[PDB]
């Protein structure tokens, strides 16, 4: 699909349209959830190697939340580029053929008659 | 490919004898050369689903 | 009637057990190979025979 | 026979501690336990919040509809029409097939 | 750092540790035949290092606090429980003989990693190559039956071919009426409680069967208990031995250091004799496991990992 | 096992799927398949016991069978079209005997007795590298032929894969074995979605990767061999207990842990191409994963089997077989499926 | 002012922070969905002078 | 010609041309028969080949008799209630076709199992092929 | 001196610390610069400040 | 708040749900569509390269 | 609804980063109060349903089970507290930790906009009941309730997977009010009939009625109270809002589907009150009650009366405080005496007077009172299953006869008598039992008092 | 040249059956293993030869290098499985059972 | 009293070469933990 897609540079992480994008914000719940998981990732890694799980490995804590942060950033930035080039393509192809996707004129419901199933 | 390091290196270390019309040693060309080279440039970048 | 006969051993002799007892079979018939390679190369034969036989009926 | 502790047996707890009140067996915190449950859950949650639910106003429209029940009671009652109609849907509005 | 690959390619090869003076010597006998004072001399002349007999609480005072614990924590066993009742309904025997053989699993591990670490010497008394003798004299006295032999006998084939024999065996061997003799002039009152048939037994059991096993593959020195009193002829026959037949001439540097690698983390020496083989007189049960777990965490030092327990004194606990 | 041999094999064990992932010429992935066979057999025989070199020959005769049958496909993919790459207009034989060949290498169900009993004879680390690292490269020259693959031999090798996989777990009580075969399973998953979308048998190869690695770190750990082996957990490290737990359950796949996704983007993508009753089968049959996962669940950490004696020494000892790279796919496996889009 | 009375009294703050959070959260969300504001016909009203947002 | 034989199961509706549908369901029940008992005999040898031809001839004659009364249950069930468009008929002959199975194997546990099993099976096939169900869809979406 | 051997761990390794500090001091200095010079090309790219 | 707040708050989870049921219908058929025929980008398998072809005249004449 | 979601997500630093001496006080005290802002979506002045977000709505039907979850809560953390007196702290953190997210994903089930975060947080509470009920029940066959109900819950919850998501492609967006607006009428078809038998047999799973209910006294035996009360209370019902969800893209299927479900409910419930009449084990009694109570609601959602839906409602939030209340009334007695047959403990009255009115009143609601909630919401069904058929009311009069059989039959055998006096360890009731009690009849008789709150979706 | 690739197809379809079942020993199989090195170069270069396509060239002397290189593999993985046993049968291996 | 944990009888079903016997798995013997046969 996206490899099949033509103007794709092969193996590129981001892509000059992905700067065209909105990048994603900080206060984004996904990143949110990603410094959850540095956190969670320190304080599994200090219960196995049996440490204080608050106290002890706070740089490695703080190695985990940036390094989960980071690339969680990167990676959304990634993905996100990917729906909004298949929301591109996809566009893309409705404005190519609306003789193969014409618009639905969808008659009103007094003009239609839908069967009534009563129960009692 | 899956990783496409040749693609992405821009060297082609396999790709220069993937099909029959690729170069020769001594510039010998192989039987249907003309009609490999007829296809591969009437599958110009088509596709494969229309290209069949 | 009500909670030997249906609700104890004959419900639970029907939904969970029957389908306890029928893949407990399943797997003593699967898992009880001999450990020889002779006889899974004979079932591999067997198999890409079947293999075979489905692509020239396809 | 295998090696295993045997059954630990039930001391009375009322006779360690008096004022036991089912909570843990410090009597300190077991008192301050039951004074923040009863102070917590059942002064300022089963008062205060039947207080809200019986001054929460029109619960689902109730009020609103007894009130609008009687304007178009009134209403209709006035200008002669009949009281409820036997079609909500107009058969003018409608197309019929 | 740590010894692995990356520390052993830069030159921590052991043939360079190695030299004469660089010998396992197990001092090997029955009870009280002189072997810790032979054992302290022969460590004192060779200068190699005097690694005690390792009892039930040889682990404690190993590793951790160093304070040796207490009775249900690292024992669940006593020596003069077996020695006031042998024949136990709680299985004190085989708790007492497996902890045992645990512990010094244990001297041995850390005797090799002291070994080839600094390259000094090491002596072992009763080691794990001879304290098989102690089980069998136990099956042959009736304390213990045929499936506690062939689960110990599992234990010992799981743990003894992944290691290396000692170098030099010296037996110190002694008559049993001078047994009986110098176990009542030692004057314990449990010890002294010991039967003379344990004794002829674990003797001539020695004498027929551990002695061939090891005669035949590594080096056995014999002496007598008047000719080991004296130190420096056992010390200048252990020096002046050829050390020729052995297992210990064909093994290269990579294979010493995945013997470092098996050897130096105990969570690999010590996990083939907890393995599971429900035989009840070793069992501890699920209630009596979880409450010794529970209340060895609240012990002092031992809660976290060492090097890592605020409520003692370790330092640098915010940031590490 | 010197330190040159352990670079020069460990390199060819990663040299073979970068070859492969790398290459588009069928025979230089057959190439990347034959250093995938070649570093992992001395890997295998290393230990020298004689259960390895028995599952070490097992492995050698069932792997270079199957890459003999894909190097027919390769030659006769030369006589009928002249090049070397699987193109369109090729006969439907060639890409049948490629699929059983790696079928064969990846352990699919009228394939599959060799994998349990080659991953019995191994120790863990070696389970590692040949339960994750080597079933990449087979999946991937799968996943660059997609059009190609026949939806009736591919279902038809989902639904043994995933019925055995169901049916080889519940009566074998070894870990290494009862992991062959919930792979075994997992990999029905992803030879069920791969004509469909091979982005999703990438995801589920990532998730399977990522869930089943920490796993096998998991048993290295303790080196738990058994179901009471790893009983015995609550003793040797009863830290790890709900970390395993989740990771057990996720592997079985429960939600709201990661391998629903799977499930749930498969079953996503089937009824969008119109597969109805087989997906239903597929996911009916796969509760038996749950069944010997949840049977190994109060087996290491909901009951606390009785342990022994020596494991106090066990609780004395200290530890340092914990790796970083278990707690961190660790948790990025078991907390991840509020990112499943991102995770897409 | 004591070590281990604020402690043992800094975890009441959580939940209250947890309600302000939430507060805020749903009060961010509630920015997000007004492009159906001022054009429903039940409530399609001319704006008074004093406010530019007929509900926030 | 193997499939297009096979294909007489849906030109021809049931409660028609039912000797050739008991034969095409036996030929079905036989093709199963032959690869089950070459599979069990592939992986469970016994100790002649004599014993291993009489247990393909045992296989394969309890899925030739479990193929053949289950196509002729369900034939005489479109007979006796004269309707084609139903599941039931091949409720019904699922049902006796798991009895028979089980009658062959001497356990009538497994004959309750292979009756409700084999007819919600049954039933599942008629109804999609009733509905116009795909078992192995070519990729379209 | 508590324990009798001595712990692998028993002091910090100062250097693993300073480099897991200043990588994660990098990293989101990086992160930062990364998104407003993003912010900036994307208020460039798309033509409205 | 009043009920306009819920009212006008549901409107727009119902555009925004709407609009999402009418782009997933349509990504369902664009991609079969595109599977079926494979006139725009997605689904192109590929084909091989264009530029290994030796254009060079060679020694055979007319191959 | 993020008010209530996330402080409740936020109790478990709470729980974690707490003394363990005060985890049970700031936990209890913190979800009174999340119950306390729980209270805050009974604003509805209108018909419009409550929308706070893209993610989470509030429905007049599911919010007296959200604010019945919110207060499930404090009322398990009460009850495991003598229960795990002898526990340590990291297991005892993690039981609270259990029962809290347990609480967090309940409330985040009943608060679904879609469908499908609907069946994820529907079937993320496997994961933790199975917590509670396989570590800490105190007899031998929890691994075997755990596994039956793990997979009869499975089985059930795998069709309803493969429904949702062929739903989904078929028409579009499975958001709940958008597929109440926009959808058609289904077709009478074999595939629409199997899709109906495949999205409704979960919830046919999740309430029990015969051939697939025995999971529930299993797991009711050898679960603890706070798992007995969850899987009791509002965790059984979690199923009948998926049930009364489900209904509204299928209702022209149902009035032909709907037939073997309520013949099945029907004798179901007789039979299921016949077997509470000889039980040894009363936990087992109170679970099998629960059995019936819910066969009359699978019955009452089977048919689609919006007169069975108020009923429906009724009985749901009715069966959940009067079980919750003899299953903490059977954990009494079962801490006092270390068993749970009601033969061997008789004549607790002579010891216990107040305990016998709490007794008094959970199985005196039991068995329906008029002015309670349980004759409230048997009586509206009664209504609506006789306007579905007038031969019905015979089959509902004979459970309601032995209703009052089982539930006297428990007084009688368990409070009444002759005071068995072979116990010296009946220990008088404590203060946390009887103010658990307490806070579980008082919002009984204040829902009585109220009802305006419980009248379910339709009206 | 279609019966001579035929046969060579049915020369590998013969020696498919050959190391697909097992008489006696595993050194048999590895015999039918390197008939199939054998097989696949002679139809490597019967391919290349009659479409002149000598650009592959590189490809039969890779088949026969790998295909060799990893029949030495299982050559000496039999001298390390007769070393370990003592015996070579293919009956020998079930202790993996 | 106490909760119920598994015993000698419970834990020694787990521990056979397989869980569920049939006639041809009785003579299955377990596999020795270090993986190395007599
Ligand atoms: N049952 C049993 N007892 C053992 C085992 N290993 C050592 N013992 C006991 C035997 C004695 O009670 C004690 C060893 O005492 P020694 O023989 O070392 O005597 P002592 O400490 O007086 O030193 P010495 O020999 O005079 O230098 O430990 C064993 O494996 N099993
Ligand atoms: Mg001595």
């Amino acid at each position: 699909m996206m490899n099949g897609r033509p103007g794709h540079e092969p193996l590129k992480f981001l892509p000059d349209e992905a700067r065209s994008l909105p990048p994603p914000k900080l206060n984004d719940p996904r990143l949110v959830y990603m410094g959850l998981l540095g956190y969670c990732t320190g304080l599994m890694d200090n219960m196995l190697r049996m440490r204080p799980v608050m106290r002890a490995g706070l740089h490695r804590q703080l190695l985990f939340v940036t390094s989960f942060v980071f690339a969680g950033y990167f990676y959304l930035k990634r993905q996100n580029y990917l729906y909004a080039v298949k929301d591109h393509d996809m566009f893309g192809y409705i404005k190519l053929h609306p003789e193969d996707f014409p618009e639905k004129e969808k008659k009103t419901y007094a003009e239609i008659l839908e069967p009534f199933h009563p129960v009692r | 490919p899956f990783l496409d390091i040749q693609k992405k290196l821009g060297i082609s270390l396999d790709r220069h004898f993937m099909f029959l019309s690729a170069e020769q040693p001594y510039k010998n060309a192989a039987r249907c050369h003309a009609f490999e080279k007829e296809w591969i440039e009437c599958a110009h970048g088509i596709g494969g689903t229309r290209a069949k | 009637t009500s909670l030997t006969l249906l609700d104890l051993i004959w419900l639970e002799k029907t939904i969970p057990k029957s389908t306890s007892t029928l893949h407990t079979n399943m797997t003593t018939l699967t898992t009880n190979q001999k450990g020889l390679i002779k006889l899974y190369f004979m079932s591999f034969l067997i198999n890409i025979i079947l293999i075979i036989i489905l692509y020239s009926i396809n | 026979q295998w090696q295993e502790d045997p059954e630990p047996e039930d001391e009375n707890v009322y006779a360690k501690n008096p004022d036991f009140h089912g909570y843990d067996s410090d009597p300190v915190v077991d008192v301050w336990n039951m004074r923040a449950v009863f102070f917590f859950g059942f002064s300022i949650v089963l008062v205060f919040g039947t207080t809200f639910v019986a001054y929460v106003p029109d619960y689902r429209m109730q009020e609103w509809a007894r009130r609008e029940a009687e304007r178009l009671v009134k209403y209709r009652e006035v200008n002669g029409l009949p009281i409820m109609e036997s079609n909500y849907f107009d058969p003018s509005k409608i197309q019929l097939p | 750092l740590r010894y692995g690959l990356l520390a052993a390619i830069l030159g921590d090869k052991t043939t360079k540790k190695l030299h004469e003076y660089s010998r396992v010597i197990t001092v090997d006998g029955n009870i009280c035949s002189g072997k810790n004072k032979l054992a302290k001399e022969i460590a004192q002349q060779l200068g190699m290092k005097h690694y005690p007999e390792a009892g039930i609480q040889y682990s404690s005072t190993t590793t951790g606090d160093g304070r040796p614990l207490d009775i249900e924590f690292s024992g669940s066993c006593s020596l003069e429980k077996f020695y006031d009742d042998p024949k136990s309904n709680d299985g004190n025997s085989y708790r007492l003989q497996s902890w045992l053989y645990a512990s010094r699993l244990l001297q041995y591990a850390d005797a090799l990693e002291h070994l080839l670490s600094t390259g000094q010497g090491v002596v072992l008394e009763r080691s794990i190559y001879s304290d098989f003798v102690f089980l069998e004299a136990m099956y042959n006295q009736g304390y213990i039956r045929k499936q506690c032999v062939d689960h110990y006998n599992e234990i010992k084939r799981l743990t003894l071919p992944e290691y290396l024999p000692p170098h030099a065996v010296i037996y110190i061997d002694v008559p049993v009426p001078e047994v009986q003799s110098r176990i009542q002039k030692k004057g314990d009152p449990h010890e002294m409680k010991v039967t003379s048939a344990y004794l002829q037994d674990i003797e001539n059991a020695y004498k027929k069967t551990f002695l061939p096993k090891m005669s035949e593959m590594c080096e056995v020195l014999v002496y007598d208990s008047w000719e080991a009193e004296d130190p420096t002829k056992v010390v200048e026959d252990i020096e002046y031995l050829k050390y020729n037949k052995g297992p210990w001439l064909k093994q290269d540097d990579w294979t010493f250091h995945y013997l470092r690698m098996l050897v130096q983390d105990k969570t690999e020496v010590l996990n083939y004799t907890t393995i599971p083989v429900y035989l009840p007189e070793i069992t501890i049960g699920a209630h009596q496991g979880s409450r010794i777990y529970n209340s060895f965490r609240e012990l002092p030092g031992r809660k976290y990992a060492p090097g890592y327990n605020a409520e003692v004194g370790d330092k640098w606990i915010w940031l590490k | 096992m010197n330190p040159i041999t352990l670079a020069i094999i460990y390199f060819t064990i990663f040299l073979g799927p970068v070859i492969t992932m790398s290459s588009t010429n069928l025979m230089l992935m057959w190439v990347g398949l034959e250093f995938s066979l070649l570093a992992i057999i001395p890997m295998l025989i290393n230990k020298k016991n004689p259960r390895s070199t028995e599952a070490a020959t097992k492995y050698f005769v069932t792997q270079a069978t199957a890459s003999m049958i894909i190097l027919l496909a390769i030659v006769l993919n030369y006589k009928q079209l002249g090049t070397w790459m699987f193109q369109q207009q090729t006969n439907g034989l060639i890409l049948n005997m490629t699929l059983m060949a790696l079928s064969m290498k990846l352990g699919l169900a009228p394939f599959h007795f060799w994998l349990p009993e080659v991953t019995q004879g191994i120790p863990l680390h070696m389970g590692l590298i040949l339960l994750t690292w080597q079933k990449i490269a087979p999946l991937s020259i799968l996943i660059q032929i997609y059009p190609l693959l026949n939806s009736t031999i591919i279902l038809m090798l989902a639904i043994t894969s995933i019925f055995m996989g169901a049916w080889g777990g519940l009566n074998q009580t070894q870990m290494r074995k009862i992991m062959a075969y919930s792979s075994i399973a997992h990999m029905g998953w992803m030879l069920a979605i791969l004509p469909y979308n091979p982005s999703l048998t990438l995801l589920n190869l990532m998730i399977y990767i990522i869930l089943t690695a920490p796993m096998f770190m998991a048993l290295m750990l303790n080196n738990s061999m058994t179901i009471n082996s790893i009983s015995l957990l609550w003793n040797k490290t009863p830290a790890m207990l709900t970390m395993i737990s989740l990771m057990l359950l996720s592997l079985g796949g429960l939600p709201p842990l990661t391998g629903f996704l799977p499930k749930w983007i498969i079953i996503t993508e089937l009824m969008k191409n119109n597969c109805l009753i087989m997906a239903t089968l597929m996911a009916m049959m796969a509760l038996l994963n749950l069944f010997f996962y949840t049977r190994l669940i109060y087996s290491t950490s909901l009951t606390m089997f009785p342990t022994n004696n020596n494991s106090k020494m066990m609780t004395h000892q200290t530890k340092t077989k914990p790796n970083l790279m278990f707690s961190t796919l660790a948790i990025m496996s078991t907390m991840t499926l509020p990112l499943a889009p991102q995770l897409i | 002012t004591l070590f281990q009375l604020l402690r043992e009294h800094w975890v009441h703050i959580l939940v209250p922070a947890g309600f302000v959070f939430g507060c805020y959260l749903d009060r961010k969300d509630d920015e997000k969905l007004t492009a159906f504001r001022n054009k429903s016909m039940l409530f399609q009203r001319e704006l008074r002078p004093n406010e530019e947002v007929t509900w926030k | 010609m193997v499939k297009r034989f096979f294909e007489s199961y849906h030109e021809v509706p049931d409660g028609t041309q039912c000797h050739r549908k008991t034969y095409i369901t036996t030929a079905l029940g036989g093709i199963c028969g032959i690869i089950g008992s070459a599979y069990s005999v592939s992986l469970n040898p016994a100790d002649s080949t004599l014993e291993a031809v009489a247990r393909v001839g045992r296989y394969t004659f309890t899925a030739a008799a479990i193929g053949a009364m289950f196509g002729l249950t369900t034939c005489v069930s479109a007979q006796v209630r004269e309707k084609p468009d139903d599941p039931l008929n091949y409720f019904i002959g699922g049902c006796a076709g798991g009895l028979t199975l089980g009658a062959r194997t001497h356990s009538y546990g497994t004959a309750a199992m292979g009756c409700v099993y084999m007819g919600t099976a049954a039933a599942l096939f008629k109804i999609g092929k009733l509905e116009g169900w795909e078992l192995f869809p070519t990729p379209k979406v | 001196k508590f324990y009798v051997r001595e712990p692998v761990n028993a002091k910090p390794n100062w250097l693993a610390v300073g480099l897991s500090v200043g990588a994660s001091v990098f990293m989101w200095i990086y992160l930062i610069q990364t998104h407003n010079e993003d912010v900036l090309e994307y208020k460039r790219r798309n033509g409205l400040e | 708040d009043g009920p306009e707040k819920n009212y006008e708050k549901t409107l727009a989870i119902l555009q925004i749900e709407s609009e999402k049921a009418e782009l997933r219908l349509k990504e369902q058929e664009v991609r079969r569509l595109m599977r079926a025929r494979g006139d725009g980008p997605w689904y192109q398998f590929p084909t091989p390269e264009k530029e290994f072809i030796d254009h060079s005249p060679k020694a055979t004449p007319d191959n | 609804m993020l008010k209530i979601i996330l402080p409740s997500l936020m109790l478990l630093p709470l729980t974690w980063l707490s003394s363990p001496k005060k985890t049970w006080t700031n936990v209890t005290s913190y979800s009174f109060l999340i119950s306390l802002t729980s209270l805050t979506l009974l604003w509805q002045t209108d018909e419009n349903y409550k929308n706070f977000s893209n993610m989470f709505s509030s429905d007049p039907l599911s919010t007296p089970l959200i604010i019945l979850t919110a207060w499930l809560l404090p009322l398990m953390l009460m009850a495991s507290q003598n229960h795990l007196k002898k526990d340590n702290n990291v297991l005892q953190k993690l039981y609270i930790s259990m029962l809290i997210s347990l609480q967090i994903l309940l409330i985040m089930t009943f608060s679904a906009t879609e469908l499908i975060m609907f069946y994820i947080l529907f079937e993320a509470t496997l994961i933790p009941t199975l917590i509670i009920i396989t570590r800490w029940g105190n007899q031998t066959e929890r691994l075997n309730a755990g596994i039956y109900f793990l997979f009869y819950t499975l089985i059930g919850s795998i069709p309803l997977l493969i429904a949702l998501i062929l739903i989904q492609n078929h028409v579009g967006t499975l958001n709940l009010m958008i597929l109440s607006f926009t959808t058609h009428t289904l077709d009478a078809s074999w595939s629409n009939n199997l899709l109906w038998l495949a999205c409704m047999m979960a919830f046919l799973i999740k309430m029990p009625l015969y051939g697939v209910h025995l999971w529930l006294p299993k797991a009711h035996v050898e679960a603890p109270i706070a798992g007995s009360m969850i899987l009791a209370a509002i965790l059984l019902k979690l199923g009948s809002y998926g049930m009364i969800r489900i209904s509204i893209i299928l209702d022209p299927l149902t009035k032909y589907m709907a037939y073997p479900f309520i013949l099945l409910s029907l004798w179901g419930m007789i039979m299921t009150s016949s077997i509470c009449l000889r039980q040894t084990d009363l936990k087992s009694l109170i679970a099998y009650s629960s059995v019936s109570h819910m066969a009359l609601v699978i019955a009452s959602i089977m048919i689609q009366t919006p007169w069975s839906f108020m009923g429906a409602t009724m009985l749901m939030i009715a069966h959940g405080l009067t079980s919750s209340l003899l299953f903490c009334l059977a954990n009494s007695n079962y801490e006092r005496i270390h068993s749970r047959t009601m033969i061997m403990a008789r004549g607790l009255q002579m010891v216990f007077p107040l305990m016998a009115t709490w007794w008094l009143m959970a199985s005196l609601a039991n068995l329906a009172l008029p002015p309670s909630i349980n004759l409230m919401g048997e009586l509206f069904i009664t209504m609506s299953l006789f306007s579905w058929s007038n031969f019905t009311i015979i089959l509902m009069g004979i459970n309601i006869i032995i209703t009052g059989m089982y539930s006297m039959y428990m007084i009688i055998t368990t409070q009444r008598g002759k005071l068995t006096n072979h116990m010296i360890n009946l220990q008088p009731s404590h203060t946390r039992e009887l103010t658990l009690m307490a806070l579980h009849m008082i919002p009984l008789i204040l829902l009585t008092t109220s009802p305006k709150l419980i009248t379910g979706l339709t009206m | 040249m279609p019966s001579t690739f035929f046969n060579l197809t049915m020369a590998f379809s013969l020696s498919l059956l050959g190391t697909l079942m097992f008489r006696s020993h595993l050194m048999s199989t590895l015999l039918c293993l390197e008939g199939m090195v054998l097989s696949l170069f002679i139809m490597t270069s019967v391919t290349s030869l009659n479409s002149n396509s000598m650009s592959s060239m590189p490809i039969p002397i890779t088949i026969l290098v790998f295909a060799a290189c990893e029949a030495a593999v299982g050559l000496a993985l039999l001298v390390k499985v007769s070393n370990t046993y003592g015996t070579d049968y293919v009956q020998n291996l079930n202790l993996l059972q | 009293a106490r909760q119920w944990q598994p015993d000698i009888e419970w834990a020694e079903q787990f521990s056979g070469a397989v869980m569920y016997p049939s006639k041809e798995t009785a003579h299955w013997k377990p596999p020795p933990w270090n993986d190395v046969d007599i």
